[PDB]
């Protein structure tokens, strides 16, 4: 049970400013998702003492320097596991992620399935720009294809893969998806996915306009589409269709929510049908190597 | 005057090679015996030959021994894996009549035995018993105590009824009958029983996980590798009891960032892993130095390079705990000699990452992983326990503060008004990433200083023999020290001017101890089994003495009287 | 007399401080001279204070040099970032009046020449060419060829239009005009124009991509990391029209993976990286040292440990480099000091990599990476291209047969009559798994006697300076070779006895060479940019030679003055 | 364009087989498979000088030492990334991966998008038993959660994977299961993801009676359902119902094949649009850094 919810009274998003300036290119995608994650614990009364980011490498993985809580910045495509321990550790902290498309799905991509599977309680703001931004300029694996970039100068030769099909089909028990053009979505979607209890993941376009030019604002605007209010967000058959994006369009809002165990729960069961606790005589394992 | 026995047990695994052999360990220490154990699996899963060699003895044991003196074949396979160790003077126990194979000629010399195991267990329509029969004319040849391994027996099988343990007891009596119908020409006999001291018996792998949860651990991440899996099965069967959690990651790099993730929230954690597990840790321990998050790697040393020779025995992994990291990165590194150190030296790990908020790797080994001792029970209060530094409270957190013991206080997450980054950039005092020229060269002063300063608190360099000017010195680490302690009562015992020095702290080095042992050497012999001589580079590179390697590197340990006859040709 | 200027020009990126001074580099080439340029880009992507340096001469160039002749300040945020080194004696041109700021005091013995650059600029209507208006200023005060600056010029915007080009060379006459009025009172001058010679001018990383493809390189995977992105992006470009691949992995590990596959399949395959990815890899140059695969790496070496100082100069991955691997697992480890061993010591870490199928790492660093210099055009049939060992198809092909010179032949899959398996368990000589003590004695024998007789065959460690007895003998690796080389004409002018050996091949090393230099000298002084002293440590290990270390690590690169102090202060 | 089908005359699985004795535990369903991969491959007329098996670690990986080809035991987790190394060097060759439930999804598991995304030409059998058998019985991602094991000796604290729905999720283009009691059944899907031109994934349920006493050959006999023959193996959405299980029930038949470019199709594109070839003037690339 997360301990950092409706702690503090009258928070504006501006209470979880840190003192560091944002040093994004203007025009970054990633200030939309900050001013989302500045709104949404303003709206839950946060008290960031509890609240703990980790992010690896890349423009969207500063995000945590410019957010007032516990922060670590660690290994390129190890927030998430690094943030399992954190979380399996400590369950009263509330654990968020943040971190670009290759930090999440490249390097970072063998560590994403074992988080959703097991249900972390935790929340991942991946935040998609369909490129390799803070390394000046290389596809990503949500790229496409008739993109050219630093080390494909004759386009990519491969298709890009679906995240949120893909945390689907991991089990993630929270999945959501925003532009960054509309911030107050984003806060919405990421307050949700705060609250969940479970690994809840939402997915952000935001545009790098530095180095990638095909996939501008205007191409994320058209690109989306908002979901309908008579989805069912507990069938997951149809969070995967909407994932494939009907008619080419990528859908925006929440896809599917569900409440199954975590896996902080899982462990306190195991420690419980033990009778386990800190206190626990340890002579009493060591009688047992007793010849 | 031989005081020890060492009996090898071998056959098809499944015939109760393991379980006979830790029956008679456990019915040695009952009666008041030392005990010291080692075995081979089968090679494959399927099974096939396997292995256990028990040596007991009424004083302390520091090694396997040389080779048996007394083998029991319950196949033709095993007698044919020891056909040349069966020597004159040997005893030698084997399945006959109605065994599976027609012995070779028996050498002169050799008092044989045979007994028909496989034969009697058919008899009673329980071939699966065949390792009680076994035991019975065992205990009865070689004084392994009747009374204590029956008690052993009744313990193990009293469980299962009155007639399942009253069958396996007649299997025993008969076994020890067929014994007693031969005529004992061999001198081996288990020393006589002693008043019981208050021992366990633990094997290597266990007594790292006990040593651990002694320690104070809470939080355990691994992924299973062979020689290291039991201490995560350890672990995960008694941490649960003590509060504490267990997490099988998808690999190693997730296991070692689990450790940092939870050692950041505040936890003590640990991992244990072995040769290409530590080699894909190499990154994320360059995070725990720069960061100075505190997180301990036990690597159960195996037979490398690469894949290599995982149920071998090999201490080669010194090269890559201490240099293993990309820039100046370093860790603090110890080894383990016997089953004690897996317990207190693991404990020992665990306080050093504490204190000095750093990566702590402590090397053990593939045979002392499976190999059991008789130990001096342990009682947690007689362990010291060291916590991290934590914030006073007063004034404004720094995470990285520049103290005068270059130990910065830490915070958990959840402290008022400590909120800060740790972060794996080079970085100023409140953890911002900073690249100017002086901070660089501040903070390694800063880190490598107050690692450095583990040599002024943890001292673990043992030094035995003579007091004045030795012809030969030894120095050696990991369990090779038990292998040398006993070579060392043989040639201290024909008065040869001997030392000897057991590095267990293997870096930062104590230059100045080894300087002062060098200087009262003629020679310094290093064994060590590894091909390039780890070891004895270090000393090389970081001290004033010129050593003279010996390595070996075959999968195998080395035994006393190796260490014995290299001293003796270096001094006449 | 002075052959050489060094000008450093400084502002805000992106109003071309560093198409500027390439600009400069390629003009005083076209010139006839000799380039060393080295460069910074804002610190954040967005923009900031970048800084161009350029040394130009009419003799060959080997490093930056001790610090600037010559300033031009673009902005104030340029004056203030350098003020402290616009020391009397030095030149110094900056925007004014109309810029953003007043300059302090000018220290006596300053050379100031204030050049209205963006009031020029903006009275053309056209801030954008301000850069131009610099030019020439800087062309006119200090004899940079007005006919090739305008050559270059020219190739870069006739593309663009009559008017354009017609345009900016307006704005460079205007800042000709400019300087032209004032007086010049410094003694700064760009040697006079020759001949053009026959070279290219090439960037570090860049280099190394073409070195790759001009040694017969095939496959390349990487995975992009600061600061080796480049080499990919070369190869990317150029290596598929030699009927190569590049293929971007999804992490370092899958990188060497691929290489190591494209490797097995026949295939001369390489990656590039930086520290963090070469401690990833670690457990994949293992199996490629054990299976005997050709395989290399190239670490553009940045700031460590950990995340570190990725933008900045530090030569910190040597012990990882040659002890990163698990068990005894040695690799052959080389490091280049120019650009043009960027080229040529790639050619022969891949032939290396053929020849003694072994994994071969290439050290470079952060600063050459980015550094431009020119150099003589590479001629590809002057390479001598090595290839590996491939079976004559008489007899039976055994993967790992023993031979003499203890390399197998090879043979890619297809060739008939060859099937066998490359593997990372130890192994006998058909390859199947083999545990025995003997056969790994034998097979460590083989692997290690292989890669060590790279010392009879590949020797490139030059050595310089008098032919006698020398006061001090100077000893560096990396791009630390170009500073100690100017340092070495300083102290040869002044008639010091001193001599310098620059190691190329750093694993396994010449020991009977180092000896035989040290042997020459009274002292020996060894300066690298690594925290530990890592050459030093194995100068210790391996031969008899104690050096003094001098040791700095603050993210930046020697210079020739405090390699001279140094040496003077151990001269009596 | 795989070279090594139909090349050689009246081959019968014995000719595939090496020397090496098969150590495998009696009853282990490992049997079954490798038993599967000799009938597939006389089947094809295979030149196994043409064919290369490559694995990383456990008993599953023991499979390339008993096969008469080109091979590659490498590390555990790495063979299928190695695997794609060998096939981009060398598209003419028949490229098999052969490997375990932990092999492939948890130290592999990283590996396996992009193999199926890139859609490298090779085939990946992998032999789930549920467990880690090699290193003597801890859970895998695919155990059931009411299983114990060596590491998990009070159950395992979260839910299994769903290796074919991750595959068709992935992007592979030729996705089948079978189980090892049917060896029929397993040389034909093997077969045919060999002959597939792609990223071609058979699952197969291999029995570890050793170490896991849940899953055994009854348990997998009652599971498995085959595939209706009216189903459409081009339909990937319905390919994704029959791998969530209807039912409960394993599917077992090809869910689902595809036809797309391949990963040495792409980049063999890239060097025919430069007229790239191996005899190029590489003094045209010099010449471009003149100054
Ligand atoms: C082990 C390792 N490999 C490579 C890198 C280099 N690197 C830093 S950020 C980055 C990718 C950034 O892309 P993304 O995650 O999408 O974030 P963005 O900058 O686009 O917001 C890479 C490849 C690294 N820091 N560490
Ligand atoms: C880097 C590394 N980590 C861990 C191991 C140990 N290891 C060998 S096989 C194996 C898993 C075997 O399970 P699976 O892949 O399902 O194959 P199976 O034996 O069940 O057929 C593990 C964890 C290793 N060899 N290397
Ligand atoms: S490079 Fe791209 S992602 Fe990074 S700050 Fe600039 S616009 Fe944003
Ligand atoms: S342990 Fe299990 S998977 Fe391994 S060979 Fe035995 S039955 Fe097969
Ligand atoms: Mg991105
Ligand atoms: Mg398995």
């Amino acid at each position: 049970t997360v301990e950092a919810f409706h702690k503090m009274e009258n928070m504006k998003p501006k209470d979880y400013k840190s003192e560091v300036p944002t040093t994004w290119c203007p025009g970054c995608g990633h200030f939309g998702i900050l001013n989302g994650v500045y709104r949404a614990m303003a709206e839950l009364g946060i008290d960031s003492t509890k609240f703990a980011a980790i992010s690896g490498i890349g423009c969207s993985s500063r995000m945590p320097y410019f957010v007032d809580s516990y922060k670590m910045h660690t290994l390129h495509g190890r927030a998430g596991a690094v943030a399992t321990g954190t979380q399996v550790a400590r369950p009263d902290l509330c654990v968020v992620v943040a971190g670009g498309d290759g930090d999440g799905f490249s390097i970072g991509g063998g560590h994403m399935p074992h988080m959703a599977r097991k249900n972390v309680n935790m929340t991942y703001v991946l935040m998609d720009n369909g490129i390799y931004g803070l390394t000046k300029g290389q596809y990503s694996p949500t790229s496409r294809p008739e993109m050219t970039a630093y080390t494909t100068p004759y386009g990519g030769p491969e298709n890009p893969m679906n995240p949120l099909l893909y945390m689907l089909t991991y089990g993630a028990t929270y999945v959501a998806q925003a532009f960054a053009g509309k911030p107050k979505d984003c806060a919405e979607l990421i307050k949700g996915a705060m609250e969940h209890e479970g690994f809840a993941y939402v997915n952000i376009f935001s545009q790098c306009p530095t180095f990638n030019k095909i996939d501008t604002v205007d191409f994320y605007r058209d690109l989306v589409e908002p979901i309908p209010e008579d989805h069912d967000t507990s069938d997951l058959g149809a969070a995967m269709e909407l994932a494939r994006r009907p008619g080419g369009k990528a859908p925006t809002g929440l896809l599917y929510k569900t409440s199954a165990p975590t896996l902080d729960q899982n462990l306190a069961k195991i420690r419980e049908r033990l009778g386990g606790h800190v206190g626990y005589d340890k002579n009493k394992i060591i009688a047992l190597a007793k010849p | 005057e031989k005081k020890d026995l060492i009996i090898r047990v071998a056959g098809e695994g499944g015939e109760g090679i393991i379980s006979s052999g830790d029956f008679i360990a456990a019915a040695c220490a009952r009666a008041g015996l030392e005990v010291y154990t080692f075995k081979t699996f089968p090679a494959e899963i399927k099974g096939g030959y396997a292995m256990y060699q028990v040596r007991a003895s009424s004083e302390k044991l520091y090694c396997q021994g040389d080779t048996f003196d007394v083998f029991c074949a319950f196949n033709g396979e095993a007698y044919e894996q020891n056909k040349d160790k069966i020597k004159p003077g040997t005893a030698f126990v084997y399945d006959y009549p109605g065994g599976d194979f027609e012995p070779d000629e028996i050498p002169e010399g050799v008092f044989a035995y045979p007994i028909p195991m496989s034969q009697t267990a058919k008899e009673m329509k329980s071939y699966r018993s065949k390792n009680m029969v076994a035991l019975g004319a065992l205990s009865e040849l070689f004084n392994i105590s009747e009374n204590t391994l029956k008690e052993v027996l009744s313990d193990k099988f009293g469980k299962k009824g009155e007639e399942v343990l009253a069958f396996n007891l007649e299997a025993f009596d008969k076994g020890k009958a067929l014994a007693k119908a031969l005529t004992k020409a061999d001198p081996f006999r288990v020393a006589d029983p002693q008043e019981p001291k208050d021992v366990i018996i633990m094997a290597g792998n266990d007594a790292v996980g006990l040593g651990g949860i002694l320690g104070g651990l809470e939080f355990f991440s691994a992924y299973p590798i062979t020689p290291a899996t039991e201490v995560a099965k350890y672990v995960a069967t008694h941490l649960p009891k003590c509060g504490g959690d267990l997490v099988q990651a998808e690999d190693e790099i997730a296991s070692i960032a689990q450790v940092l993730g939870a050692s950041y929230a505040g936890k003590k954690s640990m991992t244990a892993t072995s040769g290409p597990g530590l080699a894909l840790m190499s990154e994320m321990l360059g995070m725990a130095h720069m960061s100075e998050t505190p997180c301990l790697v036990v690597d159960v040393q195996r037979g490398g390079p690469s894949t290599g020779l995982p149920t071998k025995h090999e201490q080669s992994d010194l090269f890559l705990a201490i240099h293993g990291g990309h820039g100046d990165s370093p860790r603090i590194v110890l080894s383990v000699e016997d089953v004690k150190d897996c317990i207190s030296m693991t404990v020992d790990g665990l306080n050093l990452a504490e204190k000095y908020q750093a990566p702590v790797i402590v090397l053990s080994d593939g045979s002392l992983a499976f190999s059991t001792q008789t130990i001096p029970r342990p009682k947690p209060e007689d362990f010291t326990i060291i916590n991290r530094k934590t914030w006073d409270g007063q004034g404004t957190y720094k995470r990285y503060e520049l103290t005068e013991d270059n130990i910065s206080p830490m915070a958990a997450p959840g402290t008022p008004n400590a909120k800060h980054i740790a972060t794996g950039l080079e970085h100023g005092e409140t953890g911002a990433p900073n690249y100017s020229p002086a901070n660089h060269e501040l903070m390694h002063r800063k880190r490598f200083n107050k690692q450095n300063s583990v040599l002024d608190f943890y001292k673990n360099m043992e030094v035995e023999g003579v007091e004045g000017e030795a012809d030969v010195g030894i120095i050696t680490w990991g369990s090779t020290i038990g292998v040398v302690r006993e070579a060392m009562q043989r040639l201290t015992a024909e008065g040869l001017k001997v030392k000897a020095m057991y590095p267990k702290l293997l870096w930062p080095m104590p230059v100045a101890d080894y300087d002062a042992f060098g200087a009262t050497c003629k020679k310094v012999i290093v064994p060590e089994v590894n091909f390039q001589g780890q070891l004895s580079h270090f000393i090389r590179a970081e001290t004033s003495i010129k050593p003279i390697p010996y390595t070996i590197c075959g999968g195998l340990p080395f035994t006393p009287e190796m260490i014995v006859n290299r001293v003796k040709e270096e001094i006449q």
